[PDB]
RNA sequence: CCGGCCGGGAACUCAAAGGAGACUGCCAGUGAUAAACUGGAGGAAGGUGGGGAUGACGUCAAGUCAUCAUGGCCCUUACGACCAGGGCUACACACGUGCUACAAUGGCGCAUACAAAGAGAAGCGACCUCGCGAGAGCAAGCGGACCUCAUAAAGUGCGUCGUAGUCCGGAUUGGAGUCUGCAACUCGACUCCAUGAAGUCGGAAUCGCUAGUAAUCGUGGAUCAGAAUGCCACGGUGAAUAC
């Protein structure tokens, strides 16, 4: 019935269900336009779909938890590509050719003792 | 227009035009306008004399420019001639709230002089 | 650390559980909106008659093995140096070196 | 005692000492080591002596000095 | 560096035009790492650039850039009691990302009201071959001829 | 109807106690929910390394507190009698709420 | 009563136990046919994938006799011990590490999305009422994936301020207060009203940073009755450049 993908970009884990039909996307019981608002957050969701040009073919039910704006928006882009990974099989090579499949494991690193912020040392004056 | 001491600034919002009165800041200026029935967005220039007339008497409920400076100078004089601690700090021109004078307190002491 | 100072801490402990576990009404019970006559003024006056040793205000909370006033740790009860001397040897259970 | 809910403060030893003085009025200066106590209007006209750390200096009471704590009128550290 | 040669990162295109060249422009203009207001200025000045003069919005950008790209720049090497600035040709990849830095910096000194108005005014000036960005480009070009005896 | 939550400073030791408790529950015959791992608590400390200055050099420690829960549901009269002092492990907290 | 709210399900995010994975493993080329190097496929990850812990023989007779122990030397009706007050916070000046700004990619007002980590028993303290506010009163819940701290902020939408020492800046000062605490003057934090200083991008010189980095925005904890712009830790947005 349904097909699934997770997405886990930068401490925000999503979950996407892809339904054949028309083109409508509901995320966390809200519409796509009103949840994000940022033009770099409602196209990055769309980027996997426009590349395969299905866009108007799939009905999406989405719940996203944790993270921020671009973290969640990036996470969805991961899950959608993973959702598309399931119910079609010959599409992997093209989808991977534009990213969307690499998890992009870049997290915030430690503060570190002796360092002021995370890599910045305090000002060093010799005398 | 013309309030207790003087109200020079036209072309400014009324809520922020009365702030030029020595004793009216922002929370009181907001209060006085509401008490007199005048909104905040309305400019002082647009105000017909049927409004500023009530403004020249509303400020009489708060001590203002005409007397506020006399009281503060009297307030400081009482401590200065008393001989108490805060009088001594005023006498020498040093901080009176008990803070650092070892390095800071340029505002109270004055410009950096060797 | 200067055994004189160590004896102060237990003298102030002894007078801390002796009074301010029972003679707390004056500073807690008779402080609020109630009969506003001199009985409250008696409570304020009578609280000073007790010795200077109050419960929180005069406890330095020093280490248990050396009596070091500074660097205390409330959880282990030792200073910041005895914790590493009651060490990674294994005296403290489940306390290993952290790396995250 | 730094709140109206608690009430103005004076030490018990000072409070009983001043009560005896007013019973006989002005007398020899009162020597006291208390500096944390407010000034009550019952000791106007006395010349109590506070201890700044090395010596007892006599502070003359006046109606104006009725809300300030006793130590205010004894400079504890000298300078020039 | 000195040991490891390395390539460059991948830039996501802008959400309104899909051009990477303007995707870097919102990056250069951005301060404190807030692309939200950084992109808000860029399109605002890009829109009023199209209506004022020229056609399109992604085309009036490329015409302007042609008048601020430096062909040759001077690099200084230390020899003796002084230094000689020896000219050297600039590779195209540096050339684009250098002109944009000149445009933004010159458009932060404008006397206009908001950055939206300043950026569009300077961009229109570039296409008309005037302004303070093209002022720098000519100077970098002029210095090359002065020190072309040291080439 | 009775919850047994187990706390310990090492996972291998806490598994020794939770393994017998289901076995005892299996010995009661049936109806065990199965141990569930609750989130772990980790306290991190940072003490200075020297008796003196060089504040910039420190040591960071951490104590973990592993968690388990078995959630016994059917209280047989022989379940209560047999579930006292049969942990066969030292240094493991036990807490039973009715 | 569209509140996971209720039966209910073990799929999904997640929790925590155990495994699989990455090894120049495979292909082409260069290489003294070798070590290895440059690329290609697959892969979530590609050449020690990112970070941490880990610091050889020794140097500075570097620091600590004030964490502690100890060789000597010394006071031992004292250089030991107890107590009240004061000082460690003093100020013609100089240096170091930081916070706040000097504004329009901002100030203020209204409305509204999205976190992670962490703490709690003479402790964290909902709810409701009161107070312009710090906060006060009664006062549930929780030694805790449930109860509290705890409304995250930068952002987004709307409105105004039009380049002024300004609706920027918040020091200083007068008055009025709240909470700990025997006790707030010396010398606490915080709140209300008024005042509004220097500051309009900083001389010589000099510091940090190569990617979730710098920059920028907020939350937590240790110490702690009260008292950090410091210290330690977490996440959100997120660069430029390496010839
Ligand atoms: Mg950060
Ligand atoms: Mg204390
Ligand atoms: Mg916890
Ligand atoms: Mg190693
Ligand atoms: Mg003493
Ligand atoms: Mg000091
Ligand atoms: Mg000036
Ligand atoms: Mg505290």
């Amino acid at each position: 019935n349904q097909y699934y993908g997770t997405g886990r970009r930068k401490s925000s884990a999503a979950r996407v269900f892809i339904k054949p039909g028309n083109g409508k996307i509901v995320i966390n019981q809200r519409s796509l336009e009103q949840y994000f608002g940022r033009e770099t957050a409602r196209m990055v969701v769309r980027q996997p779909l426009e590349l395969v040009d299905m866009v108007e073919k799939l009905d999406l039910y989405i719940t996203v938890k944790g993270g921020g704006i671009s973290g969640q928006a990036g996470a969805i882009r991961h899950g959608i590509t993973r959702a598309l990974m399931e119910y079609d099989e010959s599409l992997r090579s093209e989808l991977r050719k534009a990213g969307f499949v690499t998890r992009d494991a870049r997290q915030v690193e430690r503060k570190k003792v002796g360092l002021r912020k995370a890599r910045r040392r305090p000002q060093f004056s010799k005398r | 227009a013309r309030i207790a001491g003087i109200n020079i600034p036209d072309h400014k919002h009324a809520v922020i035009a009365l702030t030029s009165i020595y004793g009216v800041g922002k929370t009181r200026s907001k209060a006085i306008l509401a008490a007199a029935g005048i909104a905040e967005d309305v400019k002082i220039s647009e105000l017909s004399e049927g409004q500023i007339d009530t403004l020249r008497d509303e400020v009489a409920k708060f001590v203002v420019e005409g007397d506020l400076r006399r009281e503060i100078s009297m307030s400081i004089k009482r401590l200065m001639d008393l001989g108490c601690y805060r009088g001594l700090r005023h006498r020498r021109g040093l901080p009176v709230r008990g803070q650092r004078t070892k390095t800071n307190a340029r505002t109270r002491k004055g410009p950096r002089k060797p | 650390a200067k055994q004189s100072m160590k004896a102060r801490e237990v003298k102030r402990v002894a007078l801390a559980d002796k009074y301010f576990a029972k003679r707390a009404e004056l500073k807690a019970i008779i402080s609020d909106v109630n009969a506003s006559d001199e009985d409250r003024w008696n409570a304020v006056l009578k609280l000073q008659t007790l010795p200077r040793d109050s419960s929180p205000s005069r406890q330095r909370n020093r280490c248990r093995q050396t009596g070091r006033p500074h660097g205390f740790l409330r959880k282990f009860g030792l200073s910041r140096i005895k914790v590493r001397e009651a060490a990674m040897r294994g005296e403290i259970p489940g306390l290993k070196k952290a790396s995250w | 005692m730094r709140s109206l809910k608690k009430g103005p403060f004076i030490d018990l030893h000072l409070l009983k000492k001043v009560e005896k003085a007013v019973e006989s009025g002005d007398k020899k200066p009162l020597r006291t080591w208390s500096r944390r106590s407010t000034i009550f209007p019952n000791m106007i006209g006395l010349t109590i002596a506070v201890h700044n750390g090395r010596q007892h200096v006599p502070v003359f009471v006046t109606d104006e000095m009725v809300g300030h704590k006793l130590g205010e009128f004894a400079p504890t550290r000298t300078y020039r | 560096p000195r040991r490891r040669v390395i390539g460059q990162r991948k830039i996501l295109p802008d959400p309104k035009f899909g051009s990477e060249l303007l995707a870097k422009f919102v990056n250069i203009l951005m301060v404190d790492g807030k692309k939200s207001t950084a992109e808000s200025i860029v399109y605002s000045a890009l829109e009023t650039l199209a209506q004022r003069s020229g056609k399109s919005e992604l085309e009036a950008f490329e015409v302007a850039l042609e008048n601020v790209r430096p062909t040759v720049e001077v690099k200084s090497r230390r020899v003796g009691g002084s230094t000689y600035q020896v000219p050297v040709e600039v590779r195209p990849v540096r050339r684009n990302a250098l002109a944009m830095r000149w445009i933004v910096e010159a458009a932060r000194k404008r006397g206009d009201k908001s950055m939206a108005l300043r950026l569009a005014n300077e961009l229109s000036d570039a296409a008309e071959n005037k302004g303070t960005a093209v002022k720098k480009r000519e100077d970098v070009h002029r210095m090359a001829e002065a020190n072309k005896a040291f080439a | 109807r009775i919850r047994i939550r187990l706390k310990a400073f090492d996972h291998r030791l806490i598994d020794q106690a939770t393994a017998e408790i289901v076995e005892t529950a299996k010995r009661t015959g049936a109806q065990v929910r199965g141990p569930i791992p609750l989130p772990t608590r980790k306290e991190r400390f940072t003490v200075l390394i020297s008796p003196h200055v060089n504040k910039d050099a420190r040591d960071q420690y951490e104590i973990r507190t592993h968690l388990r829960l078995v959630d016994i549901v059917e209280p047989t009269e022989k379940t209560v009698d047999a579930l006292m002092r049969l942990d066969l492990a030292a240094g493991v907290d036990v807490q039973i709420s009715l």
